[PDB]
């Protein structure tokens, strides 16, 4: 089996050029913003999240690491000891995992 | 069989086996070295094995098959007829038979089920 | 079990006393090639 | 003598034991290395001193020397250059590779040595966390067209946009549009 | 800001002992003197690690110092077959090219590992257990997708071959289980209310006689007159005892051109 | 050979000596065959507490920094200072020549300026160096105290409990085992049995298809 | 790949041989609590198990239970911490089994080297570099750029 | 991306992994499933690449 | 001869007259092993080393004194010093500045010395002992971060665990052998008493706190 | 657990990977490298890992654990008796959940039963 | 008969062997059977040697 | 895996000459 065999699942363009071989271009390659382009868009989310979203995080903040335990039992107890009493469905409400 | 003009080429490569052959398409500039005259169309020249097999019909009836066929750009011809019916026989029953032999098959590494991950 | 489902077939008790008699085979680091010279 | 190594541990409570021995303040800024530096180089501070000797006959210091190589080849080994490595044994401490611990690769080269098997090959996982490729620097005088064209292109700011990823250089791999110059082998 | 010392440290109380392994007068009275004078000495090297820096290993005379490797008959001839015997030394004889290679890690044990999955199909999968424990299985069809399709494939067979692996260990954990909780003959009707009020020394040297005869001063008081009465009275059950014997089976072994089995050798040849 | 120091302790090796004759000598080593098996299954009945308690979890977002170790060049700053000193040493042992042939004034005038700029990457990378790897020493320490005082109610938790409850009891129970007898067979444990049993069949119901069920954070070596 | 190579170079070799009380490569909780098991006690074969599980743990080189990580009770640094809680092996070895369940991959045996190498970076090793192309590059001018005879 | 989908053939060794024929002798007789043919590998977002 | 020899006469000034005097010439061995290591002027002791930076220092100085001594370009540019016409002028201050650039010759000597080399992928190589390793190493990191709070976290979690495994272990001793028996045991149970036996409560076997 | 004295080395090598290491039986020739004194029973020689627990223990009444135990003899004799039942450990394990990977498995290559060959 | 009697591990490549994934994708579901530990392999007549 | 590896059913006994390897 060649040693250099390689399983592609996406189109690859391979350049017919004398004494080289490489990947010239990709097929239906789309080129997106600038990177300018995206910096200015970030910054616009980054400075509505500094002035309007930043009230009431702390609460949120504490949701969020008790829902990154391992086990449920864990959860519960991290919202009833760290998050003053919450409720397992209501908060995964708030945070945004329930269908 | 193929069902078609065109086969990718990556669909008859081996995907566990070493790949010492492919399946290439009808070779043309073969077509050019007929000295003689003929009347040949392009709509039959790339469905499998057959231009070789009209080129040795060209050069039966032009030469015949004793002393004036015995040339390089005919017999050629001939052998790839033989070879290319052979090959794509062989390589049709693989297909029937051993899909999971090739590149493309989801069967060459099949991908499980969500129940068998245990989550 | 606790909070958390491992699917598995029923499980036979009785393989567990099943007799093995324990076969010879030696491995022999060192030994016969294909073809030689 | 298994009690005198827990005396130090006897007089102490659990939590000044970890706060002693195991909580001990970061600081990476010492050049730990010093010892070994020190050590081997005075061999040749020691061969300054060596090479000076008064005795006459140049046979004899031929014998000298020729007893200092010895004690030198015992940790450098192969007296031809380019050729191999010098062996010390040196102490297992928590300072061992400190500043390499984040690299995965660099663990499994040192620690493990994998069976090989029926099916001879590098594993799967192993081969693909291996094609990923790298970041390979744009920067090039070694080909020349680029030691022209680089002379006229612009450094623009790559503003980052929170990825560890940001393939602002080319990419080591030999399929690269702008590495296919280079020679993988 | 002082440097961080290792627990090493207060065992010695220095940084300069000069541990040297080879037992030749030369060395071990140069070490005296050389760690008698290590606090004033240029020459001085470190065996014990600090914080601020690094030190040396155990010293074998000029060089250093590494145990011998444990004995691994696995080795590769070069020239002609050496029958090489790691038990047949003391130490392990150099490797000349022309002789022999050993096998690798002079110094390596034998460990399980794991490859760790990528950072993307984790992902995936802490979304699937967290929609599963909220809203269910039947709702995680979606973030199951995701699994199979951002997980590369080689990841997808580990995952499949990690609950095949559990699913054996499962059950050779559960047939000891059996085994262990199996009641022999010896303790049928027996129950926590027949255990004896005894602790791990009452079954020790001191409590319970070990089956040998010079364990204690027990037959040290013990005649030759004694001993041919007592060899009187064992041949006397030995006229009751003796009436029975297990009959000789076939040797399954008789075959030679068959594949013997591993049956229970015998204790002497 | 697993179970070494067990099956060692079993025998009885730690205060007498096995029988000189291999009869009885194999013998024993065969009664301890059922006890091994108790005792390892004994070791997998424990019950789970916090992964997050001692270690964590290395799979949270916020390790995603994939941060480097920021190191010190020593080496490389005290070859570079050495080899500027080189310099030094090149135009002293030709002072002569450099100050007073004009055809070396050049070098006289630009030497130092060359020197400085040599010396100021050599200190730039260092200082550099060093501001950067403080920055990531304080910064380890003041975010570690906050996931302490985050993460310190974990050990409220009542499995903690449950589980120093049956680290103690296999300590009793284990202190309880006895050799009953010398006779080289299994029956010389025969209470023994009874008490290790009592411990499983505490932590376990017998009569059920997989006594020991399997959970992700159990035992299985 | 192609870079600037050294002609005499020392390679060192943290050595985790385990009798040396100079290092941390010292047991010191195998070594106590098996010199423990060997006088009489009522815990003589607790003793045991403890042992046998702490083996057990060492087994599991992954990358949740290993040195190089500095994950506790597998690193250098935390090793005294056995002396004191020795109860924590069924811990550990339920924390990896969950993590390789859910994040690992397949368990696969490998030898663990204990030999741990490392280059040493030096400073007087690159002026004996330079000595000797200093001597390469003085003959190369010997040779064919001396005019003086 | 590509490389992140860009695999090799035959994966790893089976011989080296939990045989069938020693769960159904363990009391456990394994299910056979069958080929996913519906699932499309994807590339994860590009801060995992 | 030079300082560094004469020191060591001082030094073996004893030891040459045990040699040259009573060793020397006493008689057959003692007499020619004495007068191999006689001590004195060095025979062939110079130091090639130190000759060939004599004589390449030289060299290379004759050639710094023609590359730094040019034409200005300033003063060619007003025609009135020395220099009309001048095509290359251009070029006066090329040389100058390529032996300036030469003092960087051994500071900047390899890779290691034009940046800061634990960025580099060689770097790597040199810490595994030298071994080749895949050229994405570099990439495949697990954050130092989480190494270095991770191991201060499991300690300092470690001295909590400690206070309350001892109040565990204390409440757990004023407890009947019923209580830690069943509590915490599996429902289908059931108690029944074991002879009471004597065996002590020792929190550490080895006398630690 | 090894119930014996002695063990097949062909049941502790693998058949579907290759042998890099051995499961030796207890190396006696470094019980004679002990300079002083000593009594040990030969029924306590062959049993694995044991001779070398036991030579340390020798080692550690005669000499201590500072400047006399360093000597070859006796650091080589704690670091086999440590290697020893590393390995050995992890071998048992091996041969408990790993018991296809050893040569002398039945499950190592299975043998088809008579339903499966179509006969 | 020792000759006849030897044999080489692993045997062949199972990924050329027909799949149990495939053949429940074509109407067939397999029957996983377990190992045969009761035979013995011995060596033929001499004449078949 | 090593080339000259052989799995064999029956017992052999290898004889222990210097430079000579055979059953
Ligand atoms: C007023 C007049 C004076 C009156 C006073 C007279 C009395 C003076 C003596 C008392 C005061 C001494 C002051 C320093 C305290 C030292 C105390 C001590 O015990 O040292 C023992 C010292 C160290 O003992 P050690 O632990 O065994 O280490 C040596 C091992 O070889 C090491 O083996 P290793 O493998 O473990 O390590 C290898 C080693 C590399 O080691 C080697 O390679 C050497 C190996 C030996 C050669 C190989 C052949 C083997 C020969 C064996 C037979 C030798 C027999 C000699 C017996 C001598 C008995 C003393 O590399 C290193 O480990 C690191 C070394 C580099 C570290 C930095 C060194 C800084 C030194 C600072 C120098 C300052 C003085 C200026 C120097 C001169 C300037 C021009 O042993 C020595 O005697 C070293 C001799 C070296 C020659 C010195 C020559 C210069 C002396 C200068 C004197 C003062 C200036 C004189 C000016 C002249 C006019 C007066
Ligand atoms: C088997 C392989 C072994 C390999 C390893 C060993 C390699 C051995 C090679 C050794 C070659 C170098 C020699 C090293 C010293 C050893 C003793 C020796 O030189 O041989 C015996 C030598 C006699 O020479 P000879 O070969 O026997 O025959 C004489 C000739 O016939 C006629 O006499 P001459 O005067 O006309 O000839 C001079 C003679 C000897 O001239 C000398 O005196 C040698 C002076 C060497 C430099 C020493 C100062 C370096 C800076 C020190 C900075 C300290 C930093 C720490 C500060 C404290 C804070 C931490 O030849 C040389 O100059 C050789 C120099 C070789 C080039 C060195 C510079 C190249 C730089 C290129 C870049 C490389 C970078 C690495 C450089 C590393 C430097 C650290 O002894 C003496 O000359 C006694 C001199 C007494 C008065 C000296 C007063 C102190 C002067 C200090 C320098 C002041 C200038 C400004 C410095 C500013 C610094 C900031
Ligand atoms: C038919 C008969 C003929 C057959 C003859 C036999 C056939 C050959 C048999 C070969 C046997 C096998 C060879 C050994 C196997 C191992 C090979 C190996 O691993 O090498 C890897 C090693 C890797 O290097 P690489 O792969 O070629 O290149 C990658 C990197 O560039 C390398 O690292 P890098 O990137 O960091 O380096 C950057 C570069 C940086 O350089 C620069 O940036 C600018 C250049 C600055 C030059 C400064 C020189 C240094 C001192 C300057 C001080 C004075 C300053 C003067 C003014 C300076 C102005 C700025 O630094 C240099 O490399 C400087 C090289 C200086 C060479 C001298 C210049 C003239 C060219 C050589 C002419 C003579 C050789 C031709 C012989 C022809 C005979 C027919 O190869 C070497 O470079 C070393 C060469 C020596 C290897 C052979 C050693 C054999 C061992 C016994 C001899 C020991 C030497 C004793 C000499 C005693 C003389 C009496
Ligand atoms: C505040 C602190 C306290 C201060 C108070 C104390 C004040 C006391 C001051 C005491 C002494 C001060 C020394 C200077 C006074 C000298 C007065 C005098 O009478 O001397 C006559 C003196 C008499 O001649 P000499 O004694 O026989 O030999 C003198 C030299 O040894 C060799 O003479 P040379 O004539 O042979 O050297 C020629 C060299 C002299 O070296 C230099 O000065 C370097 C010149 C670099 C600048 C060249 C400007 C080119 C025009 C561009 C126009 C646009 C400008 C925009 C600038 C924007 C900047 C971002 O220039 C060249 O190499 C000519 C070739 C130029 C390159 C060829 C290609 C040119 C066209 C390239 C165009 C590329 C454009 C592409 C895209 C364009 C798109 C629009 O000649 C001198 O001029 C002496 C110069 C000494 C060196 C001074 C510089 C030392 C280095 C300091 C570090 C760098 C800082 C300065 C950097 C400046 C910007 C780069
Ligand atoms: C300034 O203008 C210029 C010149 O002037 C005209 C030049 O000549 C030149 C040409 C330069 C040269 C000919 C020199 C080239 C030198 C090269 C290539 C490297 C030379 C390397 C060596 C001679 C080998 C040295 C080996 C070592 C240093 C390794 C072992 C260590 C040793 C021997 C020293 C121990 C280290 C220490 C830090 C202790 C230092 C000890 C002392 C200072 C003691 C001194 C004692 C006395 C008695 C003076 C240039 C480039 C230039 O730009
Ligand atoms: C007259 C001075 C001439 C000096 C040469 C001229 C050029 C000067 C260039 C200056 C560049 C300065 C840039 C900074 C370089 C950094 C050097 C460095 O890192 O050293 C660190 C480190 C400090 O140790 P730590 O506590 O672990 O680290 C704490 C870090 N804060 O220093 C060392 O490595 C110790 C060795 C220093 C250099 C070698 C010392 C010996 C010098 C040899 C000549 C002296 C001969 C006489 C010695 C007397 C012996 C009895």
């Amino acid at each position: 089996m060649q040693n250099t065999t390689n399983i592609v699942h996406v189109p690859v363009h391979m350049g017919h050029t004398h004494y080289f071989d490489y990947i010239d271009s990709f097929p239906k390659l789309k080129e997106g913003p600038t990177l300018e382009e995206n910096h200015i868009t970030n910054q616009k989310i980054l400075r509505e999240q500094l002035i309007s979203g930043q009230q009431g995080l702390e609460q949120n903040l504490c949701l969020r690491n008790c829902f990154k335990l391992s086990q449920k039992r864990y959860i519960e107890f991290c919202l009833d000891r760290k998050c003053g009493g919450a409720d397992f469905q209501r908060a995964a409400t708030i945070l945004g995992y329930t269908k | 069989t193929i069902f078609a003009e065109t086969w990718e080429a990556s669909e008859y490569q081996y995907r566990n086996k070493a790949n010492l052959k492919t399946l290439p398409v009808n070779h043309l500039g073969k077509l050019a070295e007929l000295k003689f005259d003929f009347v040949e169309y392009k709509a039959h020249q790339l469905i499998a094995c057959h231009l070789y097999e009209r080129m040795t019909i060209h050069c039966m009836n032009q030469y015949g098959l004793f002393k004036d066929f015995y040339r390089p750009e005919c017999l050629d011809a001939q052998y790839y007829f033989k070879t290319c019916v052979e090959l794509n026989a062989a390589y049709g029953i693989q297909k029937k038979f051993f899909p999971e032999h090739f590149v493309g098959s989801p069967y060459a590494r099949p991908v499980p089920q969500f129940q068998q991950l245990g989550l | 079990y606790e909070d958390f489902v491992f699917t598995t077939p029923y499980f036979q008790p009785e393989s567990t006393f099943k007799s093995v008699p324990k076969l010879f085979s030696d491995i022999l680091l060192g030994g016969v090639e294909w073809v030689y010279t | 003598d298994f009690a005198e190594l827990l005396r130090p541990l006897r007089s102490l409570s659990f939590n000044q034991v970890v706060d002693r021995y195991v909580l001990i303040p970061p600081n990476h800024t010492f050049y730990r290395n010093w010892t070994y530096e020190k050590f081997l180089g005075g061999f040749g501070l020691s061969y300054l001193i060596l090479r000076e000797l008064p005795l006459r006959n140049f046979y004899a210091r031929v014998f000298v020397m020729y007893a200092f190589a010895a004690k030198v080849l015992d940790h450098l080994g192969n007296p031809f250059p380019f050729s191999g490595h010098g062996q010390i044994v040196a102490a297992a401490d928590r300072w061992n590779h400190w500043d390499v611990r984040c690299y995965d690769n660099v663990m499994k080269a040192l620690k493990y040595i994998r069976i090989p098997t029926v099916q001879n090959n590098i594993p799967e996982a192993t081969r693909w966390y291996g094609r990923q490729p790298g970041h390979l620097l744009r920067a090039d005088t070694y080909w020349i067209p680029n030691l022209v064209s680089q002379r006229f292109a612009k450094h623009q700011p790559a503003h980052w946009d929170g990825t560890q990823n940001m393939p602002i250089f080319r990419l080591a791999d030999p399929k690269h549009k702008d590495s296919y110059m280079v020679q993988f082998r | 800001k002082a440097p961080g010392q290792i627990y090493a440290y207060d065992i010695h109380n220095t940084h300069y002992p000069y541990v040297n392994i080879k037992q030749d007068s030369q060395t071990q009275l140069l070490a005296s003197f050389r760690r008698s004078i290590a606090s004033i000495n240029p020459f001085s090297y470190r065996q014990v690690p600090s914080q601020d820096r690094a030190a040396f290993g155990l010293r074998w005379g000029n060089a250093w110092y590494a145990p011998n490797p444990y004995p691994n008959g696995i080795h590769f001839d070069r020239v002609f077959p050496t029958h090489y015997d790691p038990l047949a030394e003391t130490n392990r004889t150099k490797a000349n090219l022309q002789l022999i290679k050993y096998a690798p890690g002079n110094y390596s044990t034998l460990v399980v590992t794991s490859e760790k999955l990528p950072r993307p199909c984790i992902r995936t999968i802490q979304n699937y257990r967290r929609c599963q424990m909220v809203n269910g299985t039947e709702k995680c069809n979606s973030e199951a997708q995701d699994i199979l399709a951002i997980c590369p494939n080689w990841a997808l067979d580990h995952m499949k071959e990690k609950v095949r692996f559990y699913t054996k260990a499962l059950a050779i954990n559960n047939q000891t289980y059996i085994r262990a909780m199996q009641v022999e003959e010896y303790n049928q009707g027996r129950t926590v209310a027949d255990v004896a009020p005894k602790t791990w020394i009452h079954g020790t040297r001191q409590h319970l006689r070990p089956d040998t005869m010079w364990a204690d001063d027990r037959y040290t008081n013990i005649t030759q007159t004694e001993i041919n009465e007592a060899i009187k009275r064992v041949e006397a059950r030995k006229a009751r005892e003796h009436e029975k014997k297990p009959v000789e089976q076939a040797n399954v072994n008789a075959n030679t051109g068959e594949q013997p089995v591993r049956v229970e050798k015998s204790l002497y040849p | 050979m697993d179970n070494y120091f067990t099956a060692i302790t079993l025998l009885g090796l730690r205060d007498q000596n096995l029988p000189p004759f291999k009869d009885a000598r194999l013998q024993r080593y065969k009664s301890i065959k059922k006890m091994i098996d108790l005792i390892e299954t004994t070791t997998k009945l424990a019950p789970p507490m916090p992964v997050e308690l001692f270690m964590l979890n290395p799979t949270d977002p916020e390790w995603d920094d994939d941060m480097t170790y920021p190191t010190i060049t020593h080496a490389t700053a005290l070859y570079k200072s050495s080899a500027l000193a080189g310099n030094l040493f090149l135009y002293a042992y030709n002072y002569n020549n450099f100050t007073a042939n004009i055809r070396l004034r050049t070098m006289r005038y630009l030497f130092p300026v060359v020197s400085l700029a040599i010396f100021g990457n050599i200190y730039w990378d260092y200082r550099s160096q060093l501001v950067k790897v403080n920055l990531f020493d304080e910064y380890i320490q003041a975010r570690a105290q906050e996931l302490v005082k985050q993460n310190e109610y974990l050990l409220e938790h009542e499995d903690v409990k449950r589980y120093v409850w049956w680290y103690e009891d296999l300590k009793e129970t284990l202190a309880r085992v006895h050799r009953q007898a010398n006779n080289h067979k299994a029956c010389d444990f025969k209470d023994s049995e009874i008490i290790l049993q009592d411990f499983i069949r505490r932590y376990t119901n017998p009569k059920d298809n997989l006594p020991i069920k399997f959970h992700p954070q159990g035992q299985t070596f | 790949t192609s870079e600037s190579v050294l002609a005499y170079d020392y390679k060192l070799w943290y050595l985790w041989s385990g009798v040396s009380n100079l290092d941390e490569s010292f047991d010191m909780f195998f070594n106590q609590y098996w010199a423990l098991s060997l006088s009489t006690s009522v815990f003589q074969l607790f003793y045991a198990v403890i042992l046998d599980r702490y083996l057990s743990v060492l087994f599991q080189n992954t990358p949740y239970t290993n040195d190089w990580f500095r994950m506790m009770l597998h690193s250098k640094e935390t090793a005294l911490i056995w002396l004191y809680h020795p109860e924590l092996s069924w811990h550990i070895n339920g924390l990896n089994q969950f993590f390789t369940y859910f994040y690992g991959g397949i368990l696969e045996f490998v030898y663990f080297d204990k030999s741990n190498p490392d280059m040493c970076i030096l400073v007087h090793t690159l002026w004996i570099h330079l000595l000797i192309l200093f001597l390469i590059f003085t003959g190369f001018v010997t040779i064919l750029f001396s005019f003086y005879g | 991306r590509m490389r992140y989908l860009t695999e090799d053939p035959a994966g790893d060794d089976p011989l080296q992994k939990t045989k069938d024929e020693h769960l159904v002798d363990l009391g456990f007789i394994p299910k056979v499933f069958g080929a996913n043919v519906e699932v499309r590998k994807r590339a994860p977002h590009d801060k995992y690449l | 001869m030079n300082p560094i020899q004469k020191a060591w006469l001082k030094i073996l000034e004893p030891v040459s007259y045990v040699i040259n005097e009573k060793m020397a010439k006493r008689t057959g061995i003692i007499g020619k092993l004495g007068r191999f290591f006689a001590i004195g002027p060095r025979e062939y002791g110079v130091h090639p080393i130190n000759r060939m930076f004599i004589f390449m220092n030289r060299k290379y100085m004759a050639f710094q004194a023609v590359a730094l001594h040019r034409y200005s370009f300033v003063k060619s540019l007003t025609h009135n010093g020395f220099h009309m016409l001048r095509v290359f002028r251009h070029f006066a201050f090329v040389l100058p500045a390529t032996v300036l650039a030469g003092l960087g010759l051994f500071v900047y000597w390899g890779d290691d010395n034009k940046c800061y080399s634990p960025d580099r992928f060689p770097y790597l190589k040199k810490r595994a002992g030298d071994m080749a390793l895949p050229l994405n190493s570099l990439n495949q990191r697990t954050s130092a971060h989480y190494i270095e709070i991770n191991a201060i976290y499991g300690a300092e979690m470690m001295k909590r665990y400690h206070k309350v495994w001892e109040n565990i272990i204390e409440e757990r001793s004023k407890a009947t052998d019923q209580e830690k028996k069943t509590r915490y045991a599996h429902p289908s149970y059931q108690y029944s008493p074991l002879p009471v036996v004597s065996i002590p409560n020792v929190l550490n076997p080895l006398n630690l706190q």
